[PDB]
């Protein structure tokens, strides 16, 4: 649900 | 609780911008709300650059729009656009 970009 | 926001735009120069980002639902109205900024990881290229703020909204990364899309879609969307990036990310994002 969390996404490092 | 995502009040009345402005569109800006910056660059960001260029592993890669070191931001974290989450989907927000409001559950009571079944909504998807959008990407947001959750974290800016210190010393990364968006900490350096400084323009980006936690709690923005995501609306485009190079021109390609987030917006008219579910969460899930915005993210994959989001991760396919920065999957071919010295560089520049433009950045549109709404803040309050």
């Amino acid at each position: 649900t969390i996404i490092t970009l | 609780e995502f009040g009345t926001r402005e569109f800006l735009t910056f660059e960001v120069p260029l592993a890669g911008l070191g931001v974290s980002v989450k989907g927000n639902r409001s559950k009571e109205n079944h909504a998807d709300l959008g990407i947001f900024v959750k974290s800016i990881i210190n010393g990364g290229a968006a900490s350096k650059d400084g323009r980006l703020r936690v709690n923005d909204q995501l609306i485009a990364v190079n021109g390609e729009s987030l917006l008219g899309k579910a969460n899930q879609e915005a993210m994959e969307t989001l991760r396919r656009s920065m999957s071919t990036e010295r560089g520049m990310i433009q950045l549109i994002v709404a803040r309050r």
